[PDB]
């Protein structure tokens, strides 16, 4: 009713998000989409101060912000890949000057926060120059560069890439256009390959132990083929990591993880419910 | 210039039996190429439903969750009718290859979206109509190889299904007519249907371009004895436990239509306590109907200083003033007794005094009710009737249901009986439902017809007409299309 | 008449509480009283003993 | 040391008179939703619908108290599995991850290694089995094996198996995987008993064990530091006629040091971001389809001709017959 | 049925008596089962009233019931269960015969129908059937309802059914 | 409470095995 928010999300994605994810695409495939959620309310009511005439979200109240909005966000039932939600919150006219405070109680410069493995939320306050007019709703054309800087920094922090730790008496180069330096991508790929190989090894060991312990698990030819592919891929990935080829090692580890997960989580493994062993005499005695 | 717009409306029609029926519609039209991958920025149009069109090659998607059965004879023709339980019929694009695989994937995704057990849609439920369920939007060609229709008659609809449905609207029950959707009041009804319709429509009057429309509808019928309890006075507050306060800011049109036509009185109208913004008359469902419009976007009607509570005075009309029975209605039942054999008999009533019109009967019977097509008899006025077009596919045990489509010509002022014999089948002890003595539901039959109209209807503009008048394409001025669904049938197996 | 109507209303409400056809209890029985019954497995010997004479 | 919480709430009763179990599951669902667990991390499985059951005197409402005080079935309930898809096989697939590939993300338990998982199961049980919809049973051995598979795949950090049924202690007699602590409403020889008979609604609203679990959880806030011992002491023999039981040998941590919030709630970790990335006219119109094209419908199917056997077939049959006739008659 | 309980709220004991007096007077006036009055009163109480006309010729005159050829009409109204499709049914029938009896039964049936009509907790349709010629009307109605011609009774086709009777 | 499906070993297996073995084989 009081805000008419228009954002050039298409141009922002084309100019910043897509080049960033093209740089970051060595770790996998990325899907980008946007939505405008009307009447989406933060759970906690901001606290008011009579002095600064602005409303605040205390640090202890931050964890409860992202739970109510997730219901409106949904479930994304189309795909099962991990989802990273980056919300841009425009405060209502009731608490228009909304500011997030840190532990020390000072306002956050970026006015945003991020949650591990979930995403980030940025509070977008609107300038009073737009409010100078008494007519409502006022047109809000958000600034995409300022929002996207925070969102891409949060993406980097979420994906494990942190601030480079300079050795003593060292000078690091300026940021690139994409925002990611290539050697950081190499570290991320090393970590991804190692984690994928460890996950595949654990999955295969658990599958073998499950087969040993439980004797009513059905192993189909497809499951056997996937297990063989996973074992071959794990051995190849270990060999290439020993050799030094990170791209081939990463591809082999990805294939190993995919094959091991397909083999272990096949619905065909669970075929029939348990038949009691203390009731088979009623099945075999009467005729045989 | 935004490329999408939202129109919402609520039509309140008093029924001939003294009940009051209210139908919500929230139409969102988008001028985007959702059929091709790349549309990733959603406003108004829900993202949850937008990505389906591109992910699975879709042309038209129709989903309905319904409680109760529309009593056509006593309630009059409906704007929109749906079978009991879940109903999902979809139209895949010609570019698709594995229609059944996309059907299964889409059914599971829709189950996840709407919190309904739509994963039970299998080959045993799915049918491919040959002449029924034509596309409801713009269609270059009609190849039924790309059509799938499934119905789950035992599916229930509750708040668990209404909340995802309400969360797909832009206002999301915070403003507009969506605030009237109270779960307690909506299910305290004789009829309740939640529908989601996706189809392509003309972008402009020239209709040279494709625009995508989403129509979310909710139809309820309030009983005169349960809700009224002898009050004999209707109101928005008395119906929804809530009064309208503000229109949806996103909507470019939010109006309330109240039917005020008196069929017996000489040009008189029903009484509405607040004066309507305007009065609109047009040929809806074959009869000249007068509507009172409450434009919620007008400050002179509703604003921040007052709420809107539309009060309508309606009681069951006397026998003399009762409207004539609709020209087409049907009932379905099971003939015989025991647990060995029976008959699925359908009665098709043509009440028109002198006009005979064709009808299209669609029957889908599960595999355990083995049908004998040589026993199919269609007797109208006591003599054999030969259907113009008959298509029958036999069921395969645990793999296919029976499908039987007929194009029957109903003679004027007659009742046509369509009966086919079946033998109940004994299943394995693990193939029964947890309640095996309750019975098995036979899916409701679908009746498509072009019912003649009392007066001729002028060509209508879908962008300048009420949303209840643009549900079905109109081809002839003197005929309108109705899709009746009969009652579900409960049969017991040995 | 109010008491009779209350009994009928209670009977019909409890019947409405049924979620499936009546398959429990028994269908073949003899009633030596309003609240007593004899099932088929307990009165069948009466006929069987008489048929043993014929056999 | 956990950072993730999941909850699977299962009602295994499929008839109207079993209103207690649906009310129990919905009450636990509301408790864990207040305590901060997202609905996307809750796999709520209800065997039957009671809110919109046609026999419900108050439609679209499930009530927890005798005088219609609290409606657990509100307006933000997410029922993932309902009606006939709540079965033993489906529950085992949800637990062990061996779910059909087309199952949406809503109906999956995507729990990691660091995840504490709460399993609430109410229904009709017996000596070592819990009946699912009065047609199938999940034995203690089957549940133990499923939890063992979950442990070997390392998909739960710690598991809290709450069961509200007759002879509820018999279900966890065969548990052998570590980091599992189980709660029962009754011992192996006792029976779970109902609570709050409501004539107006017409059924029994809730069970004593779950009612008092809710009552104990109504005093629980995110700041609450209540240990699992106080949960073990809820509903003594004075109130619950059956005596509740538990096992904690499999759990590797002392229950006095385990907070109830660790299983019944999740608070999100929030980090203030202080970093920036420093960016720089078709002539032919379109037409709607005709809804009932009778003329096209009649002629789309080719003319029906009466079936007759092939001339080649009848000729071959007669040739064989006459060949045999001559081979017999000379 | 054993794990549930019901709180009866039937208070229409005077409506039943008034209906009984009206039905008795109209039956006396008509000389048979009053069809018009029954169909008007069922509409008034809110049922979905129907009428079936049956006929039969007995093999020989029946001295006890004083009938040779029997012609009658069955009046029944269906209480369509809200919140459910017409799939199940419960029948409350009054066997009415030419004996100046069961008027109180008819009145109580109509009062029960009036009480039941305003409720929402019905999962099954309720059929309030007022037969004619004692069990002959019941047999004709059942044969027509199930579409089985077991005894050779003649009857008009049924126009309204309430699903599978339970 | 309820009853799981359990075989009636004493009632039926013994009867239907002693109807075969002593009737035909052993004596
Ligand atoms: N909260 C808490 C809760 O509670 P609680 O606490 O827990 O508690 C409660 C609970 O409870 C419950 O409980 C449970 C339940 O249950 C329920 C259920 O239900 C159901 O079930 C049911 C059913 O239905 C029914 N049916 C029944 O059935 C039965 C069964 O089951 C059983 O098992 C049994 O009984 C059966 O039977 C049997 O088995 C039999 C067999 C054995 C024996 C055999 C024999 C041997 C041999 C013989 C002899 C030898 C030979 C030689 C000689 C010489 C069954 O029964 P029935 O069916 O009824 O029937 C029987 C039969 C039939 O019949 C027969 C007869 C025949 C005819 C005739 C014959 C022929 C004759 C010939 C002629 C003569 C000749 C002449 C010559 C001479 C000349 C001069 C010389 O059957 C059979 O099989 C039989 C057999 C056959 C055999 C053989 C053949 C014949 C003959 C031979 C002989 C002789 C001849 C020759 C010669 C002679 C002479 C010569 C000189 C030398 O059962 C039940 C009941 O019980 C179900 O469910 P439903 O619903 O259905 O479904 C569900 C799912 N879906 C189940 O499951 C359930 O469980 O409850 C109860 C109660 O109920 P009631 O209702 O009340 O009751 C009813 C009754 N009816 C209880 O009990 C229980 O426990 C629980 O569970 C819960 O629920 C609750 O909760
Ligand atoms: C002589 C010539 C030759 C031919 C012939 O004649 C001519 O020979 C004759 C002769 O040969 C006949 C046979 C003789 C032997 C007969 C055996 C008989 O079975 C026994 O029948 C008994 C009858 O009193 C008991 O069964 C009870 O039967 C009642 C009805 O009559 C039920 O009402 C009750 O069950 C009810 O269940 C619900 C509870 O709430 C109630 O309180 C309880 O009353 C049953 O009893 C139940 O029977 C069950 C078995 O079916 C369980 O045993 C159960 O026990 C419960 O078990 C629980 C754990 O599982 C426990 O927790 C609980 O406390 C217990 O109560 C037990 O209550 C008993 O029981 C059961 O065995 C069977 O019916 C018929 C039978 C074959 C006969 C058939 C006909 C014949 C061939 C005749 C035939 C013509
Ligand atoms: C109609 C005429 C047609 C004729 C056609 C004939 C064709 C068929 C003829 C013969 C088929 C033989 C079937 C039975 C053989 C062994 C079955 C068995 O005991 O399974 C035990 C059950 O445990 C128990 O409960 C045992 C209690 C009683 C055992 C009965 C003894 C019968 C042995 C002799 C019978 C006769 C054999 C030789 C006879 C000299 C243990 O087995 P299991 O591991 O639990 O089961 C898992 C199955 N896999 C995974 C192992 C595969
Ligand atoms: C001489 C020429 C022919 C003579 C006889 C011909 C005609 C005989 C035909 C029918 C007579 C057989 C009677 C049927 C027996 C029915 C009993 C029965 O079904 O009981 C049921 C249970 O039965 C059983 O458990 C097993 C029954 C085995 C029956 C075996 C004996 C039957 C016939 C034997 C001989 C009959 C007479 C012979 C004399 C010549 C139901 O039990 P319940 O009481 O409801 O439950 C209580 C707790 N369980
Ligand atoms: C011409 C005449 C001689 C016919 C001979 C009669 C027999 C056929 C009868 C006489 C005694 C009967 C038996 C009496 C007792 C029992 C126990 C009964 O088992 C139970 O107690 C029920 C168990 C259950 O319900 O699971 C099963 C039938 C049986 C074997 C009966 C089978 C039929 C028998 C052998
Ligand atoms: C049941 O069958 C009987 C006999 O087959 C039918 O009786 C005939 O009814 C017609 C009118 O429909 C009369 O013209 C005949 O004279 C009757 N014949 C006899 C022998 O009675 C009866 O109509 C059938 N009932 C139904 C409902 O179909
Ligand atoms: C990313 O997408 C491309 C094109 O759809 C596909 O070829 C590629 O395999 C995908 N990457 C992975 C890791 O699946
Ligand atoms: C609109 O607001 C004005 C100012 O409060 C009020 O006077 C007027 O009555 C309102 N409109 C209607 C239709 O009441
Ligand atoms: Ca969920
Ligand atoms: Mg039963």
């Amino acid at each position: 009713k009081s805000h008419d928010v228009y954002w050039d999300i298409e141009g922002a994605v084309r100019r910043y998000v897509q080049p960033f994810l093209n740089a970051l695409g060595a770790a996998g495939n990325f899907s980008v989409d946007s939505q405008i959620l009307y009447y989406a309310m933060l759970g906690v009511n901001p606290r008011f101060d009579s002095a600064s005439s602005s409303y605040y979200l205390d640090m202890h109240s931050l964890p409860h912000v992202i739970n109510p909005v997730e219901s409106r966000l949904g479930s994304s039932a189309a795909s099962l890949y991990p989802v990273l939600n980056f919300l841009l919150y425009v405060p209502e006219l009731a608490h228009s000057p909304l500011y997030i405070q840190d532990k020390d109680g000072a306002p956050v410069a970026t006015n945003a926060f991020h949650s591990p493995r979930w995403g980030g939320i940025m509070v977008y306050n609107v300038d009073s120059k737009t409010y100078n007019a008494s007519v409502l709703p006022v047109r809000v054309e958000v600034d995409m560069v300022r929002v996207m800087e925070v969102f891409l920094a949060q993406l980097r922090l979420l994906f494990g890439i942190a601030q480079p730790q300079l050795p003593p008496k060292c000078l690091l180069s300026g940021p690139t256009s994409e925002g990611l330096m290539t050697w950081e991508l190499d570290r991320l790929l090393w970590a991804r390959s190692v984690e994928n190989l460890a996950t595949a090894t654990t999955t295969l060991t658990s599958l073998a132990q499950l087969l040993g312990k439980i004797s009513n698990i059905v192993i189909k030819d497809d499951v056997a083929s996937e297990v063989y592919k996973a074992v071959a891929a794990v051995q190849k990935s270990a060999e290439e990591l020993a050799s030094g080829h990170l791209a081939s090692a990463f591809v082999a580890s990805q294939e190993a993880v995919t094959s091991s997960e397909l083999a272990f989580f096949d619905p065909s493994l669970l075929h029939l419910l348990y038949f009691p062993d203390d009731q088979k005499f009623a099945i075999y005695i009467p005729l045989f | 210039p935004p490329r999408d717009s939202l129109r919402e409306e609520l039509v309140i029609t008093p029924l001939p039996s003294g009940d009051v029926a209210a139908t919500f519609q929230f139409r969102t039209r988008w001028d985007s190429e959702l059929q091709r991958e790349g549309v990733s920025h959603y406003r108004l149009f829900p993202k949850a439903l937008g990505q389906l069109i591109s992910k699975y090659s879709l042309r038209e998607l129709h989903l309905s969750f319904t409680q109760g059965f529309w009593r056509t004879r006593y309630w009059g023709p409906p704007f929109l009718q749906a079978p009991s339980g879940a109903e999902l019929w979809v139209w895949f694009q010609d570019t698709v290859t594995d229609v059944d695989k996309s059907w299964k994937e889409l059914s599971n995704v829709l189950s996840g979206i709407f919190c309904a057990s739509l994963n039970f849609i299998d080959s045993t439920n799915t049918v491919t109509p040959t002449a029924s369920f034509k596309p409801l939007g713009l269609a270059n060609d009609t190849d039924h190889y790309f059509l799938r229709y499934a119905v789950l008659p035992r599916e229930v609809v509750c708040t668990e299904n209404l909340t995802p449905w309400k969360k797909l609207l832009p206002c999301s029950s915070k403003a507009g007519l969506s605030v009237l959707l109270k779960a307690d009041r909506l299910f305290h009804t004789s009829y309740h249907s939640q529908a989601v319709h996706i189809r392509p429509v003309c972008r402009n009057a020239r209709c040279t371009s494709i625009s995508w429309e989403l129509r979310q509808t909710l139809s309820v019928v309030f009983d005169a004895f349960i809700t009224g309890q002898g009050k004999k006075d209707w109101s928005l507050f008395r119906m929804f436990s809530r009064t309208l306060t503000e229109p949806c800011p996103l909507a470019s049109e939010s109006r309330v239509y109240v039917d005020i036509t008196t069929y017996n009185q000489d040009n008189e109208t029903l009484e509405v306590h607040p004066p309507p913004t305007t009065t609109y008359q047009d040929v809806i469902l074959g009869t000249r109907k007068t509507y009172a419009i409450y434009d919620l976007l007008d400050t002179a009607m509703i604003n921040n200083s007052r709420n809107l509570n539309i009060q309508l005075k309606w009681k069951r009309p006397p026998e003399n003033e009762a409207p004539p029975v609709p020209f087409l209605h049907a009932q379905r039942y099971v003939s015989g007794y025991g647990l060995q054999k029976g008959e699925l008999s359908t009665l098709l009533y043509n009440t028109h005094p002198y006009r005979a019109f064709p009808v299209l009967l669609l029957d889908t019977v599960p595999w355990y009710l083995r049908l004998y097509v040589h026993t199919l008899t269609i007797t109208s006025k006591g003599k054999e009737n030969k259907p113009s077009y008959i298509h029958y596919q036999p069921a395969q045990d645990r793999l296919q249901p029976h499908l039987l489509e007929m194009l029957i010509q109903l003679p004027a002022n007659s009742v046509t009986k369509v009966s086919i014999q079946f033998e109940r089948a004994l299943l394995k002890w693990t193939e029964y439902t947890p309640d095996p003595n309750h019975g098995f539901y036979v899916s409701p039959s679908v009746l498509s017809a072009l019912v003649p109209s009392m007066v001729a209807a002028k060509p209508v503009d879908w962008e300048e007409s009420p949303l209840f008048n643009s549900l079905f394409p109109v081809s002839d001025g003197s005929n309108y299309f109705v899709r009746l669904y009969t009652e579900p049938l409960l049969v017991n197996l040995p | 008449l109010v008491a009779v109507g209350k009994a009928l209303e209670g009977m019909f409400r409890k019947l409405n509480h049924l979620l499936e056809r009546l398959h429990q209890s028994f269908f073949l029985y003899l009633l030596p009283g309003l609240s007593r019954f004899v099932s088929i497995g307990l009165y069948m010997p009466a006929v069987g003993f008489l048929l043993l004479v014929l056999g | 040391g956990h950072t993730n919480n999941w909850a699977v709430l299962v009602c295994t009763s499929r008839f109207w008179f079993n209103y207690r179990h649906v009310a129990n599951t919905l009450s636990v669902y509301r408790s864990v939703k207040r305590l901060g667990i997202p609905d996307s991390h809750i796999v709520l499985m209800l065997a039957d619908d009671m809110a919109c059951n046609p026999r419900n005197p108050k439609p679209a409402t499930v009530f927890s108290h005798k005088n219609m005080e609290l409606n657990v079935y509100g307006d933000d309930v997410e029922v993932d599995y309902r009606s006939y898809e709540v079965t033993v096989e489906n529950f085992l697939r949800v637990l062990t991850g061996r779910i059909p590939p087309s199952t949406p993300r809503s109906k999956r338990l995507l729990s990691d290694d660091r995840s504490n998982i709460l399993i609430y199961m109410t229904g009709h049980g017996g000596n070592g089995f819990l009946k699912f919809q009065d047609s199938e049973e999940i034995t203690n051995i089957e549940l133990a094996d499923a939890f063992e598979q979950m442990w070997q795949k390392r998909r739960y950090n710690e598991l809290l198996f709450i069961i509200d049924t007759c002879q509820g202690a018999s279900m966890y007699e065969r548990f052998y995987s570590p980091n599992i602590m189980a709660l029962a409403s009754s011992q192996v020889g006792e029976d779970s008993l109902s609570h709050q008979p409501d004539p107006a609604i017409g059924v029994h609203l809730m069970d004593r064990y779950t009612f008092y679990v809710l009552e104990f959880l109504e005093e629980i806030n995110p700041a609450s530091q209540t240990n699992m011992n106080d949960l073990f002491q809820v509903c003594p023999k004075s109130l619950c006629v059956s005596t509740p039981g538990h096992r904690t040998d499999l759990f590797q941590r002392d229950p006095k040091n385990v907070l109830i919030t660790d299983f019944f709630g999740s608070v999100r970790k929030v980090e203030i971001t202080t970093e920036t990335i420093k960016l720089q006219k078709l002539m032919e119109p379109l037409k709607y389809a005709e809804q009932l094209p009778v003329a096209q419908i009649i002629h789309q199917k080719p003319k029906l001709k009466d079936w007759h056997p092939p001339g080649g077939f009848i000729l071959g049959l007669w040739a064989l017959i006459i060949m045999v006739f001559f081979k017999t008659y000379g | 049925m054993g794990s549930t309980m019901v709180e009866e709220q039937f208070a229409g004991g005077d409506r039943a008596r008034a209906f009984a007096r009206d039905f008795a007077a109209h039956r006396k006036k008509s000389g048979a089962l009053p069809v018009a009055w029954l169909e008007r009163t069922m509409r008034s109480v809110g049922l979905e009233v129907y009428t079936q006309s049956f006929s039969r010729k007995l093999p020989f005159p029946d001295e006890t019931h004083e009938r040779y050829m029997v012609s009658g009409t069955n009046v029944y109204g269906i209480l369509r269960a809200p919140r459910a499709a017409s799939t199940e049914s419960l029948v409350l029938t009054v066997p009415c015969g030419s004996d100046s009896t069961n008027s109180q039964a008819v009145g109580l049936l109509l009062a029960l129908a009036a009480h039941f009509r305003g409720q929402i907790y019905w999962a099954k349709d309720i059929v309030f059937l007022v037969t004619e010629h004692d069990l002959l009307g019941t047999e004709a109605w059942l044969e027509a309802y199930h579409d089985v011609n077991v005894t050779g009774m003649q009857s008009s086709p049924l126009q309204g059914r309430a699903g599978a009777i339970q | 409470g309820t009853t799981q499906l359990r075989a009636t070993a004493t009632t039926l297996i013994l009867c239907c095995l002693l109807i075969i073995l002593p009737c035909f084989i052993l004596p």
